């Protein structure tokens, strides 16, 4: 098992907060909110850094690009920004989408963003122009969840259609087909997928064979889009958000809860798992608006 | 939207 502990709360949004990432290189944390705003902060001692402004509408996820040096945010107002993050200005703003843009990723290379949006579709961008490349007819409902596999010739997508859909990213066509399913991403090593449902499950699939090998249990996860998360650094675990105020941890083998992060107030909306220590983020909605950084031994 |  694990022990993490509480190290900081990072407070300073002023409504609910939707994501929280740590930039590749481990330094940072960003973090955006149904406020309008990115923050950054210092991922190992929470030292707030900057605010980043535009968006004319709350913003839904933000991503990094495998440099550290930009963000992309995804917002109600039905536009991605990219963010230089050293000068916290917008280099471009990727119009298209026609609803609120729920979700979004760079690819390793970091030459393409993947959103996804209430209006159903995948879009795959270029980062130099800010111009789509690609509209994908992906879903039948809102797309909840985009990524990127280790190599960047993958894209997985669900949605509150109930389905798990994998992409080949140069093409746009449409690899395989795997209750609403609410949050989706391939696991470091590129073999497995981690797949969230709203009812009450997390799923791990092997995806060349197209198989369900674990199922988490045990959260609360009826209403949201969570983040969850696969955490190697130490133990391998898998970490998600709770609708009961929770950050869940469970051995990814044996399926047992391995610890659960109390200290929220709120729903805990979005975790994140430090690249290279043992450290979680997680970030929590209305009733609490503020980030929690946990450290372990393990 | 993700936090409504």
């Amino acid at each position: 098992k694990p022990n993490y502990a509480l190290k900081f709360t990072l407070a300073g949004h002023t409504k609910a907060v939707s994501s929280v990432k740590f930039s590749p290189n481990g330094e940072w944390l960003a973090s955006s909110s149904a406020d309008k705003l990115i923050k950054i902060w210092g991922a190992y001692d929470g030292k707030f850094e900057k605010t980043i402004s535009g968006h004319k509408l709350g913003i839904s996820d933000v991503a990094w690009s495998s440099d550290s040096n930009l963000l992309v945010s995804a917002s109600d107002d039905k536009t991605l920004k990219i963010w230089d993050v050293s000068s916290g200005k917008c280099l471009k703003t990727l119009k298209g989408h026609s609803n609120y843009v729920f979700c979004c990723n760079f690819n390793p290379q970091s030459n393409l963003i993947v959103s996804g949006s209430f209006d159903e579709s995948v879009r795959i961008w270029d980062v130099k122009t800010g111009k789509c490349l690609k509209t994908l007819p992906a879903h039948s409902d809102p797309v909840s969840a985009v990524h990127f596999n280790r190599d960047g010739s993958l894209i997985v997508s669900s949605s509150y259609d109930g389905l798990c859909r994998i992409w080949d990213t140069a093409s746009g066509q449409c690899l395989k087909t795997l209750p609403p399913v609410s949050f989706v991403k391939f696991s470091p090593n590129g073999k497995y997928i981690l797949a969230a449902t709203l009812d009450n499950t997390l799923k791990l699939w092997d995806y060349s064979k197209g198989k369900c090998l674990k199922t988490y249990t045990g959260h609360k996860n009826e209403k949201y889009c969570i983040f969850a998360n696969f955490s190697v650094t130490g133990g391998k675990w898998i970490v998600s958000g709770s609708e009961d105020n929770l950050v869940y941890i469970w051995n990814l083998q044996t399926k047992e809860i391995v610890q659960k992060l109390q200290g929220h107030t709120d729903v805990v909306i979005s975790t994140a798992c430090h690249p290279t220590e043992n450290i979680i983020a997680s970030a929590a909605l209305e009733n609490d608006k503020t980030i929690k950084l946990w450290k372990s031994d393990c | 939207a993700r936090t409504k």
